[PDB]
């Protein structure tokens, strides 16, 4: 009944979904190897929503990790949960992309493709009714930002009915990974708002500053950073799979934060996020739970968000807490602080509730607010494509597989158009 | 008094993390500055030679 | 998060820096060797010597130190003695060929192709560094690759790191007891060149010194090491504020800013008490009245002049031990009171006080002996005239018929460089006549 | 030990915790 | 019930507001607690 | 209800507020690890004023430190009585000003005070309805005074209806214990004549020679001086935390003790106090405790107070005790020195009664005047400032790094007419 289904690819994104069934396994109590010791029963009521049903009792994730080199999805394999995975959902080819979006999506992607989508047609028209799609890739990537570009567009040709989803990470300008960011960065943008109803971006440089300062945890590791962005996951699809006061499915959450068809970026954030020393002194209260949910720095995302307005706002709580508060401090939120909420729209923040709280507290929060902020991340990333394409450095590597340089012109030129768009409705007023 | 159970538990996991990587150091680190005291005697016994 | 580093440069530079780290290092507790002592374990503790040393993450301990000199004698030595095992071995660039007291030939002939490697380890050493709060130095002036290499040191540190606060503890040559024949002339020039970069400098004369400690130790036949351990103590006097705990707290950025009237005038004297050696120190009781008195009396100012013959306008103290601010008003307020001892018109206090608890340590086999209270003192006065009148004479008799002036022409130093140092220094020489001057 | 620095030597010395309210309780009822 | 009401009886709740700091305004320090507690051993040097 | 908030700076400032939340727990009967174990109910009622409520009941105050020098805080955090504060709010700079007030007011106050600036609007925010500040400061410091001052401002535009406090030591030439303190001073006192509600000024000179006269003690400490502070303190705001005849909060001093909008400076002092073995041979009678607290030597600031007359006095008498005996006591004294007393403002007095004493006394008051002796201190700050200034002494750094010498010519200026105008009113007649 309206379940999901993974579709995630690329070494960063292989991380995220390796570590994000992780934090899920334990939601409804599924052991490593699929044995089930679960207690309350809720734990089992709605377990389609993600799992199917095999004989001898073990439990399986419909997943289907992609990537076009061996070396990181045999990573997961050996490691604790990888054997969850069905040896014959995994397709990966033989060759590497090298950060080359023209090698991610022209020449090797498309023939590979093939197999990969078959499975894709394969465990989706099993379920009962399909409800969605939820993806996680790289936009920073060459191998894997040219099939989840790709993958992408021709999932949307089959099912227009479909409810489309992506989680990204995207590269500041400041801590730069990849040399080559700028290209395939700018150049997948253009293709991802074509077909994509929904996109997030969670920002690498952002995060840090969650974990230097928040956690006070000297020596942040990948192991550490991807657990922040696992519970990010189940921020948003939480309430769909527990009973509550208010379920509210993906859909409808479409319905109340995209006010138009060409705006669907946001920033999310998680609350709340304490170090361990400090963890005696506060004292758990909604309303101290959304000052800091609120907080400047508690969004995961660069731009900063003082800067703008928002054009709407997401809450979904969760845990046994009274109805009213939520209302009555939600209402607070849009009158003392007049002056960056939007005016030609009243009542710009919607809530949601869910009974079964994240494991180990009592109360927790999922941010998502579609910002008009999120232009600065663009605006640095087309001054630096434009800064890198007058004199044509690094224009061999992708003209030389068929793309021609008419096309990097037309994604520019639809970059900046969104850039000036985005900020019509920033100045508009009633 | 079960609000304790869960929170306790958790960060007996995390901590075995903490405790596994440290761990893991500490030897290495004494195999650090072990070879050090290997290869300065062999410079100080070929000095004699 | 607070350190200094130490830029040395001179004979006399190194084997002072020897003497003031065995009393750190001692203060710390520390042995030589670098390895904390098995039997102590410290275990898990910061400061103490982060504000003098750099932790290794496991280990040894390396001084946040840099020695630079000219002649390999003194270097060869300190790295073949029992403090070998402490030291970075690479931070000790030593050259091959002697200045040979030549100021000129220490400021544009064998300094410039050694001074790139000195930058290059203080910029090493300070990048690591993450609270950087300023530098001390220690130089000679009656030796020309001292005066040389300070020189360049503090010129290009001036361009370097910025508004940094940095400290000059220079030596300059007594009124009579002379070591060379060719001191006066690296003087001036050394004046002329650190005006107008060092912040911070205090006079430490050999003679007064000889003449305190056969005064008071009561032991006739001193050497250069006693000095050097006076000298030593005078620093950790004057640092202790910043890495032990008191009521009152003074760092080493809180004294550019309170003993400087003028942007000119920035040279001040110290004295040191009590100075008891062991042998009679319990006789008196161990009178803080009495310490504070003798710290200001004329005897044992560490630099020959007379207070009596120059106003007070700056006097900055720190106490250390069991002092306590009851003794302190109580010996302040007679001191005040006092008329052999005045104060400038527009000076209504030159009074900085800070407290502090640890008590000096005293290290065996030396003359200092254990006591529970000290004084010490940082006074600027317009008494510090007097120095730069001698040297001026001492200067203009020899210039009279160019003594000497063959080797340092021939140096590469134009003529007349002699001629502007003696315009600043007349010019300096007019500053303090007009500033003393009541209204 | 650095005690003798550290803590005060200020002295000033029950059933001293009722308000001065509580002096209103019980006081049980009492031709031609 | 949705605003301010005047009675001690029945308290108002907080409405909080956002505060003006930037990403990156410096701050640090006392780092006593921490969660990895960097490795430090003691192991004895050679004579040389 | 009515709660406020502590914010202190420099280190004088910390190690005064360090006493006063010794002497302020151990009043309430709070353990160092935060657990009641108080004896009766009154003493958790209102509880509130002072502290934080937090899971498992253990009571944090609601303190804010400030410094620009860390070794202060670091001490402080390991003392005894240290782990109640909040690592939160403990925000702090590297460098420090150097006592230089220019430095510590515009060069790095301006870059530390924003964080400051959030925390304390979130507590203040936080708590119930904020009644007011208090902000104990060391003028004769620079690093601490500038930020000190610098504070003042910033909360005073933004809470332009609450009342604050200024608890400030100055430093008597006499008791000299900084070359710059006449700068530093006079360029606070500029600052805070225009903006502060209240201020009241504690002379140290004043406070060891009681210390020596009275007490008898062989020898003063910091924490002899500390203690004495913090024992004034607790009298300042006794009252507004327990059951009492007479209820008296921070307003209603403020009016009573404020005869003119630009005159908000008063002195204090804390009676009895008697010598170890005059602890018994005394009686704690009313007559004496009046007769004590009105006698000069009591008083914390230098300046004699009978060179002159009062314009308004206050007391607050803690604990149960007369209440004809404080009238008549009061009419008596106002009467027997009639020339004393300023003669256009009749009943020229204030009674405060509280019922709960101290923890070791029966019978104590606070007092608190607002006289026209306190023009020594001003004068003699003048003339040090003025015979150091007209040969431009110490004047280069100040200047060297933005601050102009107009500004030192304006805040002279202001300073002498404040001076002339507190005065004026001494030969003022009906
Ligand atoms: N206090 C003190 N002063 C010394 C000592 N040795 C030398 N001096 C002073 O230093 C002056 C000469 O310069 P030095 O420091 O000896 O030599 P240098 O610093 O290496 O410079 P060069 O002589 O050119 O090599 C003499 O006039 C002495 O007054 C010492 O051991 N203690
Ligand atoms: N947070 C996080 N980011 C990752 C991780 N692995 C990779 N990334 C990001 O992914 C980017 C590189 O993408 P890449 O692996 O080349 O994509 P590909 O084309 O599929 O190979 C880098 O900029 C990283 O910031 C991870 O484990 N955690
Ligand atoms: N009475 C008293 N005064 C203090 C104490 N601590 C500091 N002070 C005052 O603080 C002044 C020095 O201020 P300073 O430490 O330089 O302030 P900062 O520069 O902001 O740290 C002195 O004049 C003292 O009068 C204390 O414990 N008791
Ligand atoms: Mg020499």
């Amino acid at each position: 009944m309206r379940e999901i289904v993974h579709i995630q690819g690329g070494q960063c994104g292989n991380q995220i979904g390796a570590k994000f069934w992780e934090v899920i396994s334990d939601e409804h109590g599924i052991d490593p190897t699929g044995t089930y010791h679960g207690d309350s029963d809720l734990q089992l009521e709605r377990i389609n929503v993600y799992y199917n049903e095999a004989t001898g009792g073990r439990y399986v994730p419909r997943a289907i990790l992609m990537d076009l080199e061996p070396g990181t999805m045999d990573s997961v394999r050996a490691g604790p949960f990888g054997q969850l995975f069905r040896p014959d959902n995994f397709v990966f080819g033989q060759t590497g992309a090298g950060n080359n979006w023209a090698k991610g999506h022209y020449t090797e992607g498309a023939e590979l493709i093939d197999s990969v989508l078959d499975v894709v047609r394969k465990e989706a028209e099993g379920c009962d009714c399909l409800q969605g799609f939820q993806i996680t890739h790289s936009l920073g990537g060459g191998t894997g930002s040219g099939m989840g570009t790709l993958l992408i567009s021709k999932v949307r040709e089959e099912y227009p009915d479909r409810i489309m989803e992506t989680f990204s990470v995207v590269p500041s300008p400041k801590v730069s990974d990849t040399v080559v960011e700028p290209y395939n960065a700018t150049l997948s943008v253009h293709q991802l708002v074509e077909n994509a109803d929904e996109c997030m971006v969670i920002d690498n440089e952002a995060l840090y500053d969650i974990c230097f300062r928040t956690l006070k945890l000297t020596t942040p590791t990948y192991g550490d950073l991807n657990h922040l962005v696992s519970a990010a996951m189940s921020g948003v699809t939480c309430c769909l799979r527990f009973p509550g006061q208010l379920n509210s499915d993906l859909r409808k959450l479409a319905v109340n934060l995209i006010p138009f068809p060409r705006l669907h970026f946001f920033m999310i954030g998680f609350a709340p996020l304490t170090s361990r020393g400090s963890q005696q002194y506060r004292a758990l209260t909604v309303p101290e739970l959304t000052q800091q949910m609120f907080d400047a720095k508690n969004m995961m995302c660069a731009a900063d968000p003082r800067h703008g307005r928002y054009l709407t706002a997401s809450a979904l709580f969760r845990g046994r807490m009274s109805t009213k508060e939520v209302d009555e401090q939600m209402l607070n939120v849009q009158n003392k602080n007049s002056s960056y909420f939007v005016e030609w729209i009243p009542n710009n923040i919607k809530s949601s509730i869910c009974d079964i709280p994240p494991k180990g507290l009592k109360m927790a929060v999922t941010f998502v607010g579609n910002s008009t902020a999120i232009q600065e991340m663009f605006k640095r990333v087309a001054e630096q494509f434009t800064a890198m394409f007058r004199r044509k450095a690094f224009l061999h590597w992708y003209t030389g597989e068929g793309m021609d340089e008419m096309e990097f012109t037309e994604a520019e030129s639809n970059m900046n158009d969104l850039v000036s768009e985005y900020q019509q409705y920033q100045d508009a007023t009633a | 008094r079960l609000i304790n159970e869960e929170a306790e538990k958790q960060w007996q996991r995390q901590n075995a993390i903490w405790q596994k990587e440290r761990e893991a150091k500490i030897k290495l680190m004494h195999e650090v500055y072990d070879s050090r005291k290997t290869d300065i005697e062999l410079k100080q016994t070929l000095v004699q030679v | 998060m607070r350190e200094v580093i130490s830029i040395h440069v001179g004979q006399g530079g190194i084997q002072v820096g020897n003497a003031c780290w065995e009393l750190f290092c001692l203060e710390h507790g520390i042995q030589p060797d670098g390895q904390m002592p098995s039997d102590k374990t410290i275990g898990g503790g910061d400061d103490a010597f982060n504000t003098f040393f750099s932790e290794t993450g496991a280990g040894k301990h390396v001084p946040r130190a840099v020695f630079l000199d000219l002649e390999p004698t003194v270097i060869d030595e300190v790295r073949t003695g029992t403090y070998r095992q402490l030291f970075h071995p690479e931070q000790l660039i030593s050259g091959k060929e002697d200045a040979a007291n030549n100021f000129a030939r220490g400021h544009y002939t064998i300094g410039k192709e050694i001074v790139d490697l000195c930058l290059d380890r203080i910029r090493k050493l300070a990048d690591n560094c993450t609270g950087l709060q300023g530098f001390l130095v220690f130089n000679s002036v009656g030796g020309g690759t001292g005066s040389g290499l300070g020189s360049l040191l503090l010129e290009r540190l001036s361009v370097d790191y910025g508004k940094k606060s940095k400290l000059g503890f220079t030596i300059y040559p007594s009124p009579q007891v002379s070591t060379a024949v060719v001191e006066p002339y690296n003087s001036i020039l050394s004046t002329h060149s650190l005006l107008e970069h060092t912040d911070v400098a205090v006079m430490l004369d050999n003679e007064a010194i000889y003449d305190i400690c056969r005064r008071n130790l009561d032991i006739e036949r001193p050497t250069y090491t006693n000095l050097n351990r006076l000298i030593a103590q005078v620093i950790s006097s004057l640092t202790a504020s910043l890495r032990f705990d008191g009521a009152l707290n003074v760092d080493i950025t809180e004294f550019q800013t309170n003993l400087v009237p003028y942007p000119r005038i920035h040279f001040m004297l110290s004295s040191y008490a009590p100075i008891i050696s062991a042998e009679k120190a319990y006789h008196e009781q161990l009178s803080v009245a009495e310490i504070t008195n003798s710290a200001f009396e004329p005897a044992n100012m560490m630099a020959k002049c007379d207070p009596r013959h120059g106003k007070y306008m700056a006097c900055s103290m720190m106490y250390r031990g069991d002092v306590v601010p009851k003794d302190v008003n109580a010996s302040i307020a007679t001191i005040k009171t006092k008329r052999t001892i005045q104060f400038v018109d527009w000076c209504p206090t030159g009074f900085k006080v800070g407290i502090n608890y640890q008590p000096p340590t005293v290290v065996p086999g030396g003359d200092l002996a254990k006591v529970m209270r000290a004084v010490c003192m940082i006074s600027n006065s317009t008494a510090i005239a007097e120095v730069f009148s001698r040297l001026d004479h001492k200067f203009d008799l020899m210039y009279a018929k160019r003594a000497f002036v063959h080797w340092y022409v021939g140096e590469g130093m134009e003529e007349g460089e002699f001629s502007e140092a003696r315009e600043d220094l007349a010019a300096l020489e007019k500053d303090y006549e007009e500033v003393g001057i009541e209204t | 030990d650095m005690s003798y620095l550290y803590r005060s030597h200020f002295n000033l010395e029950p059933v001293q915790h009722y308000v001065s309210n509580y002096k209103q309780n019980y006081e049980p009822k009492a031709n031609d | 019930a949705i605003g301010t009401q005047y009675d001690s009886r029945k308290q108002t709740l907080p409405m909080f507001s956002f505060g003006k700091s930037t990403r990156e305004s410096k701050r640090g320090t006392f780092k006593d607690m921490m969660s990895t507690q960097e490795v430090r051993i003691r192991i004895s040097m050679p004579k040389f």
